[PDB]
């Protein structure tokens, strides 16, 4: 069988799979108090994409389509197209369009548009509230708010490029975004479908290992913590290699190439997440050149040493 | 294949102690786990204790505080404060792991431990 | 020797190496009339990064640092830090900080900031003119222009996230950006240093093969054509694999996996660019599932079949 | 390795024609290029014509429209049809093959060469 590997990139060399920003650090903490079910950065080790996960880091939390202005408002409704500007088909067996945000929050970015006929362009600052009632990407439409009232044309290619998150209105400082709360992709009266499953540690004393980034903040006092189960480069690697999983768990060692020494060991579950043996909230202290190395296919009989 | 030679075992006085050892040889890999399962007559097989090449250990709840496993490709089981309910056949088990294939298991013939 | 490969991704699955946007198509055209010397998306096939090229697609054309402004102006001067917020070292033998834009144009995005003490945040739409005199990234500073509302604080982490490009609508359409004009990274009257070399076809019937994207436009009538020599995923792939190049040129076949048929063959030069046998400007027509496959290390004796 | 068997060549008057052929055998690969170089005494070698396995051909400018290379008859054989020969074409013509693989550098082989002389 084709030999499994993980990328030899360092943490800082890799990209968050849930927002288009670099990874900064590794974090582990207890995850019992909430349901961990992100839909981006979901991939099996043998390359099967899950949830709303797609290959390109720049497409994460983007939207594409045409827009209509809502009368008397600074708001626009985008009728969603695919990443290639073709039609979006809601009957496809996915939670939402690939790359749709998988958390409840207010995402600020730029909404940009080109007029096909003459190549005239326009762009305005814009926010999407993924917890709002008109956030129905599964149905093929979402709403944006701007400061403009009169500028975007109908039936012209329009793009949302995410930049950061904001906190404002009725929420208290750092109470939003809520990274572990999924939006209702079809809106209020419809339950989500075809979700990548929630993940949790199974063995006692184990915790999830998160790949963590700090989201840019554009207004207010947002919670800028963003944790993903897999770096986007791992998703890309697994998808390409598509190496068959020889067990439920790949044993990874986090190694310092300067000294050749192993820092700690961890389990990469074939369904695409990592666990370590630790109790409590902990930011890992890692050397700048450290990376993960796949050492063996193991099983439940193998016990991780406490890190 | 892999060969496991088990040592120790026998008849023990209750409240007594016994030490088991298991040595592995043959086509062994550098990443592995080793340990013991036991089966009493008319009972389900149960894990007793295991140790991994990285030093991680696992103990059955039933033997916590009484048994110690330690690991040369030989592992040792120190069984203390033995009670009649510990009477069983004890089987050494090894899993050998690689980057290229599924885990490969080997198991010893087992040794009778009788506490009475 | 470790066997060389290229990723099996389709064109649409990959990312431009010169701006954080997806690839759309393949283009070939004559390039004698201009100098093709991009500094982003420059990598040898055996994984040596060149110019200002770095690994992360999301980091391309970003800037990080702290900002100052003269009271009452909408312009801000950013003192550059590194990709990881460490000090920027101007003496490193690179043209400019990794990921600096490698074209002369006006790039629009969002400038965002967090106040470290209380986690308060702010953002404004902002533009950087890479053809302007205060564009001196090599010296560690660049200027952004805004239309402010809540002024940026000094000595706080500030990030520029690029979104698109603009053009002065009162002037000839598509006269900017100039994708093949390098900025003066040290400003006026100072020569660029440590540049990745210009590339050109050498043999009769050869043309460069470009990986092409359409940059979003935020105002006016910009030239939205952006061509890169290598997809960012190829850069990432070569860097990781670091497979020794067995010749100056790798022969690639562009394959339709549906029919097994080769569409065309092309040469991937070890110095990191691709040529095809065609003369004249041509948008390639490729099947959606088509991908590149490495077939052999060849040399100048091998002539590419007309495309 | 690879062995190249050359045939043809000789003396011809200007405006005349000659056909060369080269057959390759031994450790030959499926991706390759084959063709001819020529070298007169006291001068460097120059490419005459080559053909690649993907169907591409290359001709020196001096022989365009006059020489044709083909590989569509015998197994692993290429032919050079030289027409309208000129005194400047006088040289030793030698067959050359490059065999290519995905795993190693190109392996070149070259024939002994045959004298071509255009005079009178």
């Amino acid at each position: 069988s084709k030999p499994f590997t993980v990328p030899i990139l360092t943490v800082e060399e890799m990209t968050n799979s849930r927002f288009p920003i670099p990874l900064e650090k590794l974090f582990t903490g207890p995850s019992g108090a909430f349901v961990v079910q992100p839909q981006n950065g979901r991939c099996t080790t043998d390359g099967v994409l899950l949830g709303t996960t797609q290959l390109s880091p720049v497409n994460i939390c983007t939207f594409r389509g045409d827009v209509t202005h809502i009368a008397g408002s600074r708001n626009y409704t985008m009728n969603l197209a695919s990443l290639n500007w073709n039609n979006y088909d809601p009957t496809e067996e996915i939670p939402a369009p690939l790359g749709t945000p998988d958390f409840v929050g207010k995402i600020q970015g730029l909404l940009t548009q080109t007029t096909k006929g003459d190549g005239s362009t326009r762009g305005h600052k814009a926010t999407v509230y993924t917890g709002s009632a008109p956030f129905t990407p599964k149905l093929g439409s979402v709403q944006f708010s701007t400061d403009t009232e009169n500028d975007f044309e109908t039936h012209q290619n329009t793009k949302f490029t995410p930049v950061g998150v904001i906190q404002d209105g009725s929420t208290t400082h750092r109470n939003e975004p809520q990274q572990w709360v999924l939006p209702s992709y079809s809106g209020r009266n419809v339950h989500n479908v075809h979700l990548a499953p929630a993940v949790a540690p199974t063995f006692p004393g184990e915790q999830l290992l998160f790949f963590r980034s700090t989201m840019p903040g554009c207004s207010g006092y947002p919670n800028m913590d963003l944790d993903c189960l897999l770096p986007q480069e791992w998703v890309q690697h697994f998808y390409q290699e598509a190496a068959p999983a020889q067990s439920d768990v790949a044993l990874l060692r986090f190694v310092n190439p300067d000294t050749g020494r192993v820092l700690f060991e961890c389990k990469l579950h074939k369904s695409g997440y990592v666990t370590v043996a630790h109790t409590g909230q902990h930011d890992l202290v890692i050397p700048p050149n450290g990376y993960f190395r796949f050492d063996s296919w193991v099983n439940q009989f193998y016990t991780l040493a406490p890190m | 294949d892999v060969q496991l030679v088990e040592s120790g075992g026998g008849l023990v006085q209750p409240g007594g102690s016994l030490r088991l050892s298991c040595a592995a040889s043959g086509s062994i890999f550098s990443i592995y786990a080793m340990g013991w399962y036991r089966q009493a007559p008319g009972k389900q097989r149960e894990l007793v204790a295991s140790i991994s090449s990285g030093g991680g250990t696992n103990y059955a709840d039933s033997v916590k505080g009484r048994f110690t496993i330690s690991g040369k490709n030989t592992v040792y089981l120190q069984m203390n404060s033995l009670k009649p309910e510990d009477t069983a056949v004890y089987y050494c088990k090894r899993e050998d792991y690689s980057a290229y294939a599924p885990p490969s298991g080997s198991r010893g013939r087992g040794t009778q431990v009788t506490v009475s």
